[PDB]
């Protein structure tokens, strides 16, 4: 959950950048896919 | 093509900037304007009045 929440940090940061430049956030729409798997583990951890 | 055009227009090729002016606030007032109060005066001069 850590780990993942590192990535979904510098995804922010990312996403930023993304905007700034106009350019369709498609490599943004991937990572929020494995931090949507990361948030499932997430609320796994928040039950544990 | 759409979205290559929302692509085209930038924070750095489009700045989006607000301007006002500085508007003095309305404000009604009254002004009664009275002249001076004018008062009748009655003389009579006779010869003796004035020697006297």
């Amino acid at each position: 959950e850590d780990e993942y929440d590192v990535k979904y940090q510098m995804y922010k940061i990312n996403a930023r950048g993304e905007n700034l430049f106009g350019l369709q956030n498609q490599k943004y729409p991937e990572l929020e896919k494995t931090d949507a798997e990361i948030k499932n583990l997430n609320k796994l951890y928040n039950l544990y | 093509e759409e979205a290559i055009k929302q692509t085209l227009r930038n924070k750095f090729n489009y700045n989006t900037r607000e301007c006002q002016t500085i508007n003095p606030s309305i404000r009604e007032r009254g002004v009664s304007t009275e002249p001076p109060p004018s008062d009748t005066i009655c003389g009579n001069i006779t010869q003796w009045e004035i020697f006297d």
